[PDB]
């Protein structure tokens, strides 16, 4: 076996033995001693030493006697300096051995308690015994006091005259360390697991297990809870802790020498006190302050706050060291240092190519400084290294030519701050370019958030051959073209590249040179670069295009098309495997992202590289030859620009009129003349796109004037090469809508254009939305970059394991239809997946469509012909697959062609993914196919307005077609009009139910007059506005906001006749009396006759925090009801507006009640067969809630759907397989609800009990089948769950961890990424995952 | 800091985002030239040695 | 601050003694050395 | 390769494997001698690596048969001293 | 601003500039996600041994490559080797198992 080999795999943490101090310490502090005023030297035995920490020089003794390099590992006789290296005052530690004992902060302070959870004594207890100020029993027998019993001094004088001897106790924390040592901890585990058998309890019961599960994992360990309280005390390393004379001459200490010098002060008094007569008072005033001293080394921020000697200034204890934001654990990763690194401003290099970059000279030769010494020695340029030094520093006219042999073939990582995804770090292969800036590839640029105007990027340089390799094979711009949040494309033309293909491809009515037929799209190019034809006009081209063949390729088809001369020129640029098609129509950014993505899965990788090259070479060329220039004559003006202003300016002052007269209140004018004015914006942007988008007239051939115009700010705008039609609106056009500092909306906008002057008003109205719109940007940085923190530290630790799983089981994708408008098709969302389930949709005859396997860009168009629906494909979220993913099960890699090959990290990307593009961050059924209306369970009335609403919970929306089949369904709430009723025939176009959206309405059945019995102006009922009918109404307040005076009043409507007494409700001989809940508003008034059909009363119900809201799994304000049990369901008592709610089955046992408040509206009356899983509570639903009850799909999907849709608005391509994995790493931690190994709540993860579940209905003598609940925890509460000491304490709060991890005395194995980079190992993902299964193997074995 | 001639048309990817071409008659003629003034100290300090 | 507070409370309950009543505890103290003194003048070691 | 490693990844199949393969022929090129099997037209050894994937010359198979050779090589070449050794020491 | 080899600081063993060459680069936790999301684990290696704390690393890697040699032999870097002697000193036993 090695004993002297460092290789370490496991790192473990426990409680360490005063005999274990004393293996670490090579000698005793006893002096408070540092260094010598005169001569600068360690004395004697003090905090810096030379005879027990090391000497001060290399290799050299104090005295200067024992010289040289030649003597080591000799003790000295005269001094007692071992003859070593400097170093080893840097590993090596020391001990103060104390005259008292004293406690430990962190296992006393640290709630809750440590020592308190173990002993089952409050904190106040154990102080005021620590603290000297009262007596504990230690020792019980028939003394009346039995265990851990407080006594002051008078009581403690009483007890012992009465008994003494046999009883014992002591004062101090001399007390608390025998109390710990009296404690059997085989004998305290079983008593408590005696007592909870009759008495059990439910909230009372989670204290009982937090001491069961402390004191089992205390002897499993074995770390002793005698080693609590300190006895020997070990001192830092004098290298970590230094005395430095500083460049003035001034010397610099750390804070932990100071603190360090006031704990041996008071330990070498106590010494002297204990033999130099010891009264009480003054002797325990001694511990008392060596245990706080020791309290304030270890941790200052607990028990009071040191002030150091010299500074205001709380000290760097030895838990400051670690935390504090900026420590020692947390550097690690983010306050690293990197050597051979540069920075310099970026520039543009339209000369180079995508693997290419224009690295400085000067900083070159700095960088690749050890590399040139290598490579000229080597050559026999220069003799040896101080030779070459001299060459270099000489700048040689041979050095420069031995630089370039050097930086061939050498491929430099590019670094920009701040990196959201991956991309952000891209290796290139440098060309040597003179000058102080640093030259980058424009289209690599849309990678980066980076602009050429005054941004920086680090120069990273790879120094081995394993780095060399995984930055040409992996981080190489080349090797990522595509993006890994989507399929689509992220190298893709940009302004300049962009304009120039558009004039290139665009046509004109009658240019230079036209009815050509053109040999070749070589005489293309002859004509327009001599002087002889324009780029545009329709003219007819010889070209020879070639289809891609079945087996490829020998389809070569040849055809005159009608195109203009530049497209001819651009075919040359195009590939031969790729379509004439493509490159036909006129190109803009959305057309040119076409052609890369489709050249990508036509040809290759390595084809679409070169022609992407070839794009932005002509692209800038052609651009220059156009001539594109914004003038003051190209902001053109919409003709009547005024006119359309004054019609509506003076019909603002209309509803002015009605103001003051009383036709239009006060409250409803502000949004009906913000209305004039919204439609006026809109109506002089379009009459903008009339002199702006098509004006040409002026033309030769013929008399027409159809033609897109060569404006150049429609040029900027049709082709999406910078500035959209919003820009283009404020500058020509309106400005539009401001807003004010509260949220509301100025009533008068800005009507004067960018174009003509702004005025001091309306110029200091717009600056309020630029420093608002502005001062978010700066916090949305912060706020999305915590975001992306957030999702990598719960994701981090996932890599693939396996590379099939075997189950036939995923998640159902179906196209997003939002009422009536796809959002995107099957093709789009299915694209990656891997099915479970093969296709058994009938359309075209065929043999079945293969299950697991890829579905290709191509193969996909396959499934379009046929339209397929509701395709099971394999996913995240559905895997057995011990500890990651399992390959196939997943999809494919968006950044590569095919599928993602095992080893490679997938929550890390899955949170690049979401947390990059963050930055930028239905009410009325309408029927488009003929049919009729069918409905079920009607129950509607019709009302004196003429309004056909349902008095049902529960309605259903079918249509009858043309054969007799059913087409769609829909549902229908309570409160809702339908246009038709049963058996009617409908036109292609029509709404056939309509309701409020975000409203409850109450309808009564009775006919007659309004009462308001019980409704007593301000007492219980307010005035305000309401916001959908609207105008002013009553809004009914709940028990909380009423006054004293009416305490015990029901609000209510009373149903009445012509004389006044009540009509009677059908059924029962009860009077009519609508009970009207909290929150409520009332809209009708008193002496209003209503009809059957009429409302009483109706009941009321952002971005980037809305993702992290869903991402958190936090539970809305109003949470949906749902019904838990399926069967016979009836409801239970009354109070005053609300149901209990009593759900009872068949079978045997099935005991269960519910308690609902009273303002809810519910979708079931009485006495209703339910199912488990529905709707009662319309509105938002509670993440909870749907895992609970629907499942472990229903509630994944609602994750996706619902993070989807904010992504969907801002225009984000996000794919859905990305936010899968963190709903994994959110389901992970499962509740157990049959006993097996261990207890019934605990926290044991999915795959760990499903791992148990195998191995116990099988062997392991067990042969119980433990049953489980799936439990979802948002990022943050599942991100504490780590198995692992060190990963835990890289983000989470340190002096908690490493409490818990010392009791329980865990072991790191070093599994996951995080752990590995702190320790500086290589990481168990990509290139080293290889390596890691190498380690892992041999673990059983040995 | 001066003013010189500016034509607004796009160049061969010299001006791709934001950035801005100069003819060698802005070097040729100091019109651009800055004058930098730069402190430096050197302190001779008594020691133990 | 803890431990500023107590000390202060612990040799509250301890009152000064003063004038005849120093006298009272130093008269014990010298009777006390003496009595230490005559045990060793009695010892046949000590003289030797 | 120097712009597109992709017909070197379909050789081998994983991307980080193609990494530790060409590692052990780089190292070997460097240090350890060893003559390249295509034609060294300039370039740096982790590129003429590459170069012998591509065609089919070298793999993570034919590494270790090659080095089960050289090993047995100067095993056989070395059996005289081995055998001398032994003796002594019994 | 262009390093690749200089002064290191006293109390973590990181690059420092002052005199001659100029500060190194800062590799944060940022852009460490970028190389755990690649297939990257040597580079980061570099990033966090050779190129940063470790004191018997640079110095070894640095030779190999004036002799043509492009290898990292790695060890133990001073940001962890001082985050030991801190948990040890507070009264924690820490320590590293071997196979
Ligand atoms: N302008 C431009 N050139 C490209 C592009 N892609 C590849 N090349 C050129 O093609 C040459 C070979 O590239 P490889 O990727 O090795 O192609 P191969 O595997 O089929 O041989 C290189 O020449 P080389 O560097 O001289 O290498 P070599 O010929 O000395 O091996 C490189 O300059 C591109 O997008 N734009
Ligand atoms: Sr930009
Ligand atoms: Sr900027
Ligand atoms: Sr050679
Ligand atoms: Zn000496
Ligand atoms: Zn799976």
């Amino acid at each position: 076996a090695q004993t002297k080999t460092e290789e370490f795999d496991a790192i473990k943490i426990a409680l360490a033995s005063p005999d274990m101090i004393r293996s670490w310490s090579f000698g005793e502090v006893k002096k408070p001693e540092t260094i010598n005023y005169r001569t600068f030297k360690p004395e004697r035995d003090g905090l810096f030493c030379a005879r027990i920490f090391g000497p001060v020089k290399d290799y050299e003794c104090l005295c200067g006697k024992y010289k040289r390099l030649k003597h080591r590992g000799v003790i000295c006789e005269k001094c007692g300096v071992e003859v070593t290296q400097t170093k080893v005052r840097r590993e090596r530690m020391g001990h103060i051995e104390l005259a008292s004992p004293t406690a430990h902060i962190w296992f006393l302070k640290s709630l809750p308690s440590r020592i308190g959870l173990l002993l089952d004594m409050p904190l106040r207890d154990i102080e005021r015994v620590l603290y000297f100020e009262s007596y504990v029993v230690i020792e019980g027998g028939m003394t009346n006091l039995e265990r851990q019993q407080i006594l002051t001094e008078e009581q403690y004088l009483d007890a012992l005259e009465e008994f003494g001897d046999e009883f014992d106790a002591k004062m101090g924390a001399e007390a608390i360390q025998a109390l710990l040592k009296s404690m059997d901890l085989e004998q305290e585990c079983e008593q408590l697991r005696e007592e909870l058998n009759e008495t059990n309890s439910e909230t009372k019961r989670k204290k009982l297990t937090k001491r069961i599960k402390l004191l089992e994992a205390f002897v499993q360990s074995g770390n002793k809870p005698e080693w609590m309280i300190l006895t020997v005390l070990p001192v830092l390393p004098p290298d970590l802790r230094p005395l430095v004379p500083l460049d003035g001459g001034r010397f610099a200490t750390s804070d932990l020498n100071d603190l360090y010098r006031r704990v041996i002060n008071r330990n070498n008094r106590l010494k002297r006190l204990l033999d130099l007569a010891a009264p009480d008072i003054i002797v325990r005033n001694e511990k008392r302050m060596l245990q706080e001293a020791v309290d304030a080394l270890l941790d200052n921020g607990r028990r009071g706050r040191a002030i150091t000697g010299s500074n205001k200034r709380p000290l760097k204890s030895l838990a400051d060291m670690i935390k504090g934001k900026q420590g020692r654990f947390r550097q690690n990763l983010l306050g690293k240092r990197v050597d051979y690194s540069g920075r310099s401003v970026i520039t543009v290099g339209p000369y180079l190519r995508l693997h290419q970059c224009g690295l400085p000279k000067k900083m070159a030769l700095e960088l690749f400084k050890p590399f040139i010494y290598g490579k000229l020695e080597l050559r026999g340029l220069a003799t040896t290294i101080k030779a070459a030094k001299k060459m270099v520093e000489r700048e040689e006219a041979v050095v420069w030519d031995i630089l370039d042999e050097v930086i061939r073939e050498h491929p430099v990582l590019l670094n920009r701050a701040p990196t959201l995804h991956r991309l952000g770090i891209q290796a290139f292969e440098p060309v040597l370019i003179e000058g102080k800036a640093i030259q980058l590839h424009p289209l690599v640029c849309a990678a980066y958030n980076a602009d050429f105007d005054g941004d920086q990027m680090a120069v990273h340089v790879p120094l081995t051959l394993e780095a060399q390799l995984e930055a040409r094979a992996l981080m190489m711009s080349t090797n990522n073209i595509l993006s890994p949040a989507n399929g689509e494309p992220i190298i893709v033309p940009s302004q300049d590249v962009v304009l120039g293909l558009y004039y290139m491809t665009r046509d004109c009515v009658n240019a230079k040179g036209e009815g050509m037929v053109l040999t070749g799209p070589k005489e293309a190019e002859r004509l327009y670069r001599s002087g002889l034809a324009s780029l545009h006009a329709r003219v007819k081209v010889r070209i020879t295009e070639y289809e891609k063949d079945a087996n490829g390729e020998l389809v070569a088809k040849t055809s005159l098309k009608d195109t203009t001369v530049g497209r001819a020129i651009l075919w040359m640029i195009v590939p031969k495997g790729l379509p004439y098609s493509i490159v036909n129509q006129a190109l803009g950014k959305k057309a040119i992202s076409k052609m890369l993505n489709t050249c990508y899965r036509i040809l290759g990788l390595k084809p679409t590289v070169i022609f992407a090259d070839q794009i932005m070479y002509t692209g800038f060329a052609y651009a220059a030859r156009s001539g594109a220039s914004v003038g003051i004559d190209d902001m053109v003006i919409p003709e009547k620009k005024h006119e359309i202003i004054s019609e509506a300016e003076a019909e603002v002052a209309e509803i002015q009129e009605q103001f003051q007269s009383g036709l239009v209140t006060a409250g409803e004018r502000y949004n009906k003349v913000i209305d004039i004015w919204a439609a006026a914006n809109d109506r002089v942007s379009k009459a903008m796109m009339d002199n702006l988008q098509t004006e040409t007239v002026i033309n030769r051939d013929g008399q027409e004037e159809k033609q897109v115009s060569f404006n150049s700010i429609y040029m900027m705008a049709d082709s999406g090469a910078r500035g959209s039609a919003a820009q283009i609106r404020q500058l020509a056009g309106m400005r539009g809508l401001m807003a004010k500092p509260d949220g509301s909306i100025i009533e008068t906008p800005i009507t004067a254009n960018f174009r003509e002057g702004l005025n001091v008003l309306q110029y200091f109205i717009s600056t309020h939305g630029a420093r608002k719109g502005l001062a978010d940007t700066a916090l949305k940085t912060a706020n999305s970059g915590y975001l992306t923190r957030r999702l990598v530290d719960v994701a981090q630790d996932l890599v693939v394991t396996e590379d099939d799983c075997g189950t036939h089981e995923g998640i159902m994708m179906t196209p997003v239809i939002e009422g009536g408008d796809v959002k995107e098709p099957l093709r789009d969302r299915v694209l990656g997946r891997v099915t479970a389930e093969d296709v058994l949709k009938p359309g075209t005859a065929d043999i079945l469509v293969p299950r697991n396997t890829l579905l290709h860009e191509q193969w996909c168009d396959l499934l379009e012909e046929n339209s397929v629906d509701a395709v099971k494909v394999r996913s995240v979220v559905s895997c057995d697959t011990d500890f990651g993913v399992c390959a196939h099960c997943y999809g494919r890699d968006l950044a590569r062609g095919h599928i993602i090959n095992k080893g490679e990290a997938i929550g890390v990307i899955a949170a690049q993914s979401i947390g990059e593009p963050g930055t930028q961050l239905e009410s009325s059924i309408q029927v488009k196919n003929k049919g009729s209306i069918k409905l079920s369970n009607v129950k509607s009335v019709v009302n004196s307005s003429g309004k056909l609403v349902i008095t049902s919970r529960n309605t259903e929306l079918k249509l009858i077609d043309e054969f007799g089949r059913t087409k769609e369904s829909y549902k229908v709430p309570y409160g809702a009009v339908l246009a038709k009723g049963d058996g009617e025939q409908v036109a292609g176009g029509e709404t056939v139910a309509n309701w409020d959206p975000h409203t409850m309405p109450v309808i009564t059945e009775v006919s007659g007059f309004v009462r308001f019995t019980d409704m007593i102006d301000g007492q219980t009922i307010t005035r305000q506005t309401d916001e959908l009918t609207g105008l002013s109404s009553l809004v009914v307040l709940d028990s909380a906001e009423r006054t004293a005076g009416g305490k015990d009043l029901r609000p209510a409507l009373k149903i009445v006749d012509a004389q006044g007494n009540d009509v009677l409700i059908p059924g029962t001989d009860m009077p009519a009396q609508y009970f009207l809940p909290g929150k409520a508003i009332v809209q009708l008034e008193d002496g209003v006759q209503i009809s059957s059909g009429d409302t009483l009363a109706r009941i009321p119900q952002g971005g980037l925090p809305r993702v992290a809201d869903l991402f958190e799994a936090r539970r809305p304000k109003e949470p949906a009801i749902l019904a838990e049990i399926s069967g016979i369901v009836s409801f239970g008592k009354e109070t005053k507006g609300k149901r209990r709610l009593v759900i009872t089955p068949v079978d045997g046992s099935d005991p269960y009640e519910e308690m609902i408040p009273k303002w809810r509206q519910l979708n079931v009356f009485e006495g209703e067969r339910v199912e488990r899983g529905d709707v009662i509570s319309d509105g938002p639903e509670a993440p909870h809630d749907i895992l609970r009850l629907r499942g472990v799909h229903a509630v994944t999907r609602y994750i996706v759907n619902e993070v989807q849709d904010v992504y969907r608005l801002q225009g984000v391509k996000i794919n859905d397989k990305h936010i899968e994995v963190i709903v994994r790493q959110m389901l992970r931690k499962a509740t157990i609800v049959n006993a097996g190994s261990s207890d019934f709540l605990e926290g044991e993860q999915v795959e760990y009990s499903r791992v148990k579940i195998a191995n116990r209905e099988l062997e392991a003598n067990g042969k119980v089948g433990a049953t489980y609940s799936r439990d979802l925890l948002g990022i943050t509460k599942a991100s504490l769950a780590t198995e692992s000491f060190i990963s835990a304490a890289s983000f989470q709060e340190t002096t908690r961890v490493l409490t818990e991890a010392a009791v329980a005395g865990k072991r790191d194995e070093l599994r996951g990424l995080k752990e590995n980079v702190i320790v500086g190992r290589l990481i168990p993902a990509g290139t080293g995952y290889a390596y890691h299964q190498d380690r892992m193997r041999r673990r059983a074995a040995g | 800091g001066q003013n010189m001639r500016v034509a607004f048309m796009p160049w061969n990817g010299y001006n791709f985002e934001d950035s801005i071409l100069v003819s060698e008659r802005v070097v040729q003629e100091d019109r651009f030239t800055t004058i930098h003034i730069q402190e430096l100290a050197c302190v001779s300090r008594d020691t133990k040695l | 601050t803890d431990p500023v507070r107590m000390y202060m409370r612990e040799m509250g309950t301890v009152e000064l003694l003063t004038r005849e009543g120093e006298i009272d505890i130093a008269k014990r103290i010298e009777d006390g050395i003496n009595q230490v003194q005559c045990s060793v003048a009695e010892y046949p070691e000590a003289i030797t | 390769a120097r712009v597109t490693v992709q017909d070197a990844v379909e050789k081998i199949g994983n991307r980080f494997d193609l990494v530790l393969v060409a590692a052990r022929r780089a190292r070997q090129m460097q240090v350890g001698g060893k003559d390249p099997l295509v034609p060294e037209e300039n370039d740096k050894t982790t590129v003429i690596a590459l170069r012998e994937i591509e065609e089919g010359l070298i793999n993570n198979q034919i590494l270790d048969v090659r080095e089960r050779q050289e090993q047995q090589e100067q095993e056989a070449a070395e059996l005289q001293a081995v055998t001398a050794i032994a003796e002594g020491r019994r | 601003h262009a390093r690749s080899t200089g002064s290191y600081s006293l109390v973590t063993q990181q690059p420092l500039g002052g005199k001659a060459q100029f500060g190194g680069q800062r590799f944060g936790e940022m852009e460490v996600w970028a190389l755990e999301a690649y297939g990257a684990a040597y580079t980061l290696q570099e990033m966090l041994t050779v190129k940063s704390d470790d004191v018997n690393g640079r110095t070894k890697m640095y030779k190999n490559i004036v002799d043509g040699n492009h290898q990292m032999e790695p060890g133990m870097p001073e940001s962890f080797n001082v985050l030991l002697k801190e948990i040890r000193s507070l009264g924690i036993n820490i320590e590293l198992e071997d196979e």
